[PDB]
Protein backbone atom coordinates (compact mmCIF):
# COMPACT_ATOMS: atom_id res chain seq x y z
CA UNK A 1 0.00 0.00 0.00
CA UNK A 2 2.25 2.95 1.17
CA UNK A 3 3.73 1.89 4.66
CA UNK A 4 0.94 -0.36 6.56
CA UNK A 5 1.40 -4.17 5.59
CA UNK A 6 -1.62 -5.75 3.98
CA UNK A 7 -2.02 -8.60 6.79
CA UNK A 8 -5.27 -9.36 9.15
CA UNK A 9 -7.87 -6.10 9.35
CA UNK A 10 -4.73 -3.90 7.89
CA UNK A 11 -6.10 -5.66 4.17
CA UNK A 12 -9.43 -4.09 4.48
CA UNK A 13 -8.54 -0.66 5.61
CA UNK A 14 -5.93 -0.68 2.96
CA UNK A 15 -9.67 -1.06 0.38
CA UNK A 16 -11.47 1.80 2.20
CA UNK A 17 -8.45 4.26 1.25
CA UNK A 18 -8.56 2.71 -2.23
CA UNK A 19 -12.18 3.26 -3.28
CA UNK A 20 -14.50 3.76 0.14
CA UNK A 21 -17.65 2.96 -1.31
CA UNK A 22 -19.31 -0.42 0.51
CA UNK A 23 -19.70 -3.54 -1.33
CA UNK A 24 -17.14 -2.06 -3.88
CA UNK A 25 -13.97 -4.09 -2.98
CA UNK A 26 -12.84 -7.19 -0.63
CA UNK A 27 -15.28 -6.65 2.38
CA UNK A 28 -15.24 -10.11 4.32
CA UNK A 29 -18.39 -9.25 6.71
CA UNK B 1 -2.11 -12.87 -5.95
CA UNK B 2 -2.65 -9.66 -4.62
CA UNK B 3 -3.04 -10.33 -0.35
CA UNK B 4 -0.50 -12.98 -0.13
CA UNK B 5 2.07 -11.24 -2.28
CA UNK B 6 2.96 -9.00 0.37
CA UNK B 7 0.88 -9.83 3.30
CA UNK B 8 3.62 -10.15 5.51
CA UNK B 9 5.75 -7.07 3.80
CA UNK B 10 4.94 -3.88 1.87
CA UNK B 11 4.86 -4.45 -1.82
CA UNK B 12 2.70 -1.26 -3.04
CA UNK B 13 -0.76 0.17 -3.79
CA UNK B 14 -0.39 -0.80 -7.40
CA UNK B 15 -1.72 -4.04 -6.53
CA UNK B 16 -4.73 -3.42 -4.39
CA UNK B 17 -5.74 -0.72 -7.23
CA UNK B 18 -7.66 -3.71 -9.18
CA UNK B 19 -9.72 -4.27 -6.23
CA UNK B 20 -12.49 -1.47 -6.77
CA UNK B 21 -14.38 -4.07 -9.25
Amino acid sequence: FVNQHLCGSHLVEALELVCGERGGFYTPK
Amino acid sequence: GIVEQCCTSICSLYQLENYCN
